[PDB]
């Protein structure tokens, strides 16, 4: 009877060759952010006891699935090895000065982890007009937590943008000064940081996303080729 | 059985100077990342400093530069941290920390539910 | 007093563990030895089979 | 006072520490300088099954020693027969991160768990010659690490809630809760009469249960980081467990701490996968560094390296006659050896 | 008869010389030293699992087609002297150097597809490739044979005619080739000055067959110069396929380790 013993195993493998097709060209994010940045709001702003939660959107006839964790304790150092293989991982954070330290400490700790040595990292500095309202009313001061803020000055060749005080220029760039250099400071070349600043009512993240997957396989492409 | 044991601590004037003193036994000293945590009340788990294998690379919490210094000592096991100039938000329970993995480079010890090598800790109270 | 509950447990899991009896390391080396050279000729991976009556060949 | 339970609990620890070393006569090697060495064993991949798309973290042999069951991060679940390399069943689920697997005793369902916080269990042979989801088992409050069945109505699951349970089947609901561990539950294994069975748990600990009562009976310490997988010795007497800190222990119930200890100055990766042989004279390892080792359990010194894979070695497995070593790792491949 | 009556369009080509022994040690020479290269490529493209994909795909076909258009060459070129015994070796050298030609367009294609359309597509085009390498060559000798059938031959050697032009069935379409390839190579290298080195831009020099334009500009002497280049570079093309494609990457070169270590 080992005809069709053969025949259920061919069967199995046009099967197994549909599903291959289809999974081949699927991208898949993973969603990390602390409790006060807005992340939940960005999932609700981005359209077409579980332990995790799955959205799916289509941008370009390209299709995304993101992820999110539920249910779950505050111990990261096992269930984050199931994401060796993502696309890309997402970060947002809360830029309302403390926290910034705590945030500053969990990036530099996943930036550096075995596991995730060649995965990229889209970083999302969210909260911004809360930051602007703060900044310029001046009740609370920088300098009490970074002292490095008694020298800075923006370098001469800043873009900024139209309509804007000098001040809060200088403070979100600082921050963002911050993240690059521990992002830079082991000066690699194989896995790269995107920087961008977000708010809470805004409709542009997916092309975003897009965009640096997209430069992201160019990346893998090229060195293939040994053509880097 | 991870053990850690802290002494120092106790009451200082502001401007005052003390030194944080922290025993280690159940593993290997060197192989190993070292870090420093205190709590006030009413707050969560904070973060100050940490020390690597060899004692070459060092970093602080920009609210502590310029007044304490992180000491490693290999032979007798030792942690150390000289505190001076102090201010009375330094008032807080004071405990070490140890990586989960050795030779590594990466951090996941800040955890409220009860991280598993970490000590018990001492007090230090500054008023006048 | 939830710190109290936990000591609690903990004297009362301690108390509990410290009145087992035990017996000599030596005993329990003896024994897996025994067992490691009683089933000796029925471990193919250590001691191979002949290629007949093998399912893999 | 908190000052006065402390103190007892550091008296009771000081008088157990007593007992202990009062009971240390004799070492593993010294009793065991008339062995001969097994010498240099060398296994050669007699098969390799292909068809998976990501990487495998589970495997579990069936009780014929022919059939296994294989899972992957892409959402299947295959079932192959391992003489033909034929194709016999191929099972989709509804979640793709999933961390292990179990295959009935009796032949009849499978099981499977993951980052969903839930059991499935599946029913193989049906009037209508399909395969159908029988069962939903929740209540966890964290991932699933272990399953393993104990008959066609009782199943026994490990959680990352540091907690393990006895669930029934039939009924669907929990019968008995087994908690005390500090960090979170790795790897559970189960005697081969059914009614105790061990627990490794992310702490630097170990720990003995009974089904029936559901007390705990004995914890063990002694490593220095977390562990990573454990299994039973063939009589039941013993049980062998790995760590992240690069080095494996062997543990008994009896005397109640270590006696041997495999490690070495240049092995400096940890250890995922441990199972014993049938005689248990082999203890057989998967490491981080892409290869599998060999180690003869009494000596304490290497015997054998197994070196075909191209990435982690995740999962490894042995048959219920002896015959067959399977292993698979993070390249999504499968291979036999003997 | 050495190599360059391939791409030779100027039928009153006289030397004058010794240049004609030189030329023709170095053919021989030259296509020997392939065909054992070519061999090894065709095995390692055939015989392991770990490379299967479309670029394998491209190269294994490339590679047979140049080995069966070489053995042609050499066995049956100078049979002149049976009138219907080789007006068939004509028409086999026309189709098999055709699709070589075809081949190397589509790695150019290829190189498209995998830095402007980054993405994925939907479904797989094997058969497409399959069908645009093979049928234009049959398509073409077909059309070819229908028009003209008796210009299978001529006195010399049996190659495509001369007094008719005949021979612009096989220059036409191969220079077009060309052309389109050198587009797609100055694309690859634009990325490298604005996204992001000499051993990857000479090895595509290989595939796309982009030495081959130099036996065009030979026509008369005092240009003796440029068959000596086509010469030398295009009869040991299958030896940097070769040293480009089977030792300098990490990943064949790996995958012999694994199979000899064994």
């Amino acid at each position: 009877e080992d005809k069709a013993a053969v025949e259920r195993s061919k069967m199995i493998e046009k099967q197994l060759q549909k599903d291959k097709q289809v999974y081949r060209r699927t991208l898949r994010l993973l969603l990390l952010g602390a409790d006060n940045s807005g992340k939940s709001t960005i999932v609700k702003q981005m359209r077409i006891t579980s332990g995790i939660f799955e959205t799916k959107f289509q941008v370009d006839k390209v299709n995304f699935h993101m992820f999110d964790v539920g249910a779950q304790r505050d111990e990261r150092r096992k269930w984050i090895q199931c994401f060796n293989d993502v696309t890309a991982i997402i970060f947002v954070v809360d830029s309302s000065d403390n926290r910034l330290q705590e945030a500053l400490n969990d990036f530099k700790s996943i930036w550096n982890n075995r596991w995730l040595r060649t995965i990229s990292v889209i970083l999302f500095l969210n909260k911004q007009d809360l930051l602007a309202e703060k900044v310029l009313a001046g009740k609370s001061k920088i300098e009490d937590y970074f002292p490095e803020f008694a020298r800075y000055t923006t370098p001469e060749d800043a873009t900024p943008e139209p309509g804007e005080d000098p001040r809060v220029t200088r403070a979100k760039y600082f921050i963002r000064k911050e993240f690059v250099d521990i992002s830079t400071a082991s000066g690699d070349g194989r896995h790269i940081c995107y920087p961008h600043f977000t708010c809470s009512v805004d409709t542009e993240n997916a092309r975003r996303i897009f965009n640096d997957c997209k430069d992201i396989i160019l990346q893998m492409n090229l060195r293939e080729y040994n053509l880097v | 059985q991870v053990q850690l044991q802290e002494s120092g601590g106790g009451l200082v004037q502001p401007g005052g100077s003390l030194r944080l003193s922290c025993a280690a036994s159940g593993f290997t000293f060197s192989n190993y990342k070292m870090n420093w945590v205190r709590q006030a009340p009413g707050k969560g788990l904070e973060w100050v400093s940490d020390i690597s294998q060899s004692g070459a690379s060092i970093s602080y919490t920009g609210s502590v530069k310029g007044r304490f210094t992180i000491s490693r000592d290999n032979a007798k096991n030792t942690l150390y941290l000289q505190m001076n100039s102090l201010k009375p938000e330094d008032t807080a329970v004071y405990y070490c920390a140890r990586c989960p993995a050795p030779f590594t480079r990466d951090c996941f010890d800040v955890t409220s539910t009860t991280y598993a090598y970490r000590g018990q800790g001492t007090q230090v109270t500054v008023s006048s | 007093t939830a710190s109290i509950a936990q000591a609690r447990k903990l004297v009362e899991q301690l108390k509990m563990e410290a009145n087992i009896d035990r017996i000599k390391v030596s005993k329990a080396a003896a024994d897996l030895m025994a067992y490691c050279e009683a089933h000796a000729k029925e471990d193919p991976l250590l001691t191979p089979v002949p290629a007949s009556e093998n399912p893999f060949r | 006072e908190l000052d006065q339970l402390r103190q007892e609990a550091e008296q009771l620890k000081n008088q157990i520490r007593d007992a202990r070393k009062a009971c240390a006569d004799a070492t593993l090697s010294q009793i065991t300088n008339n062995i001969d060495p097994v010498g240099r064993i060398q296994m050669r991949t007699r098969r390799t099954l292909r068809g998976h798309l990501a990487k495998i973290y589970a495997m579990h042999w069936g009780t014929d020693s022919r059939l296994l069951v294989s899972a992957s991060q892409d959402g299947k679940l295959i079932i192959w027969d391992s003489y033909t390399t034929n194709k016999v069943h191929a099972i989709p689920l509804r979640s793709s991160w999933v961390m292990t697997c179990a295959y009935a005793p009796s032949g009849n369902y499978v099981a499977c768990g993951g980052l969903d916080n839930i059991c499935s269990i599946y029913n193989l042979k049906t009037r209508e010659g399909n395969v159908r989801v029988s069962r939903e088992l929740a209540g966890h409050t964290g991932y699933l690490s272990c399953c393993r069945f104990l008959d066609d109505n009782q199943i026994v699951t490990s959680s990352g809630d540091t907690t393990c349970a006895l669930w029934d089947i039939e009924t669907g609901q929990q019968t008995t809760t087994f908690t005390g561990h500090t960090g979170d539950v790795m790897s559970l294994s189960l005697a081969p009469d059914t009614r105790l069975f061990v627990s490794g748990a992310c702490d630097a600990s170990a720990k003995l249960w009974d089904v029936r009562e559901g007390m705990c009976r004995q914890t063990f310490t002694g490593h220095e980081s977390d562990i990573n997988a454990i299994c039973f010795f063939p009589n039941g007497n013993a049980f062998a467990t790995g760590s992240d800190d690069a080095t494996c222990r062997l543990f008994d119930l009896r005397a109640d701490q270590e006696l041997m200890t495999y490690s070495h100055d240049n092995i400096i990766c940890g250890i995922t996968s441990v199972s014993f042989s049938k005689s248990g004279r082999l203890l057989l390892a998967g490491y981080d560094d892409f290869n599998c080792n060999v180690w003869d359990a009494l000596k304490a010194d290497r015997a054998g390296v197994l070196a075909g894979h191209d990435n982690r070695v995740s999962c490894l497995g042995v048959t219920d006659d002896g015959m067959a070593v399977a292993t698979g790792s993070w390249d999504s491949f499968l291979k036999i050896w003997n | 008869t050495n190599f360059a009556v391939l791409m030779a369009h100027v039928e009153v080509k006289h030397s004058d010389a010794v240049h004609d022994l030189l030329l023709d040690v170095i053919t021989w020479v030259g296509i020997l030293l392939s065909l054992v290269c070519l061999l090894i490529c065709i095995f390692t493209f055939c015989f392991f699992r770990g490379l299967q994909s479309d670029r394998n795909t491209i190269h294994k076909n490339l590679c047979i087609s140049l080995f069966v258009a070489e053995l042609l060459f050499l066995i049956g070129i100078n049979r002149t002297d049976q009138p219907i015994a080789c007006a068939v070796f004509a028409a086999l050298l026309h189709f098999f150097f055709l699709a070589a030609f075809t081949w190397m367009f589509l790695e150019g294609v290829q190189l498209y597809i995998m830095l402007v359309e980054v993405f994925e597509s939907e479904h797989s085009r094997r058969k497409y490739f399959y069908l645009v390498g093979y049928g234009m060559p049959a398509l073409i000798v077909a059309v070819s044979a229908a028009v003209d059938y008796r210009s299978y031959g001529t006195d010399k050697v049996c190659w495509l005619r001369l007094d008719t032009y005949f021979i612009w069935s096989f220059i036409g379409p191969a220079t077009l080739i060309i052309m389109l390839n050198v587009i797609f190579l100055g694309i690859a290298l634009y990325k490298m000055f604005h996204h992001t080195w000499v051993i990857g831009a000479i090895a595509l020099l290989c595939l796309l067959g982009l030495t081959w334009a130099f036996g065009l500009m030979y026509i008369n002497e005092s240009t003796v110069i440029m068959a000596y280049l086509f010469t030398i570079f295009n009869s040991l093309q299958g030896m940097f396929i070769f040293i480009f494609h089977c030792v300098l990457q990490k990943k064949v070169r790996k995958e012999y380790g694994k199979c000899l270590r064994t």
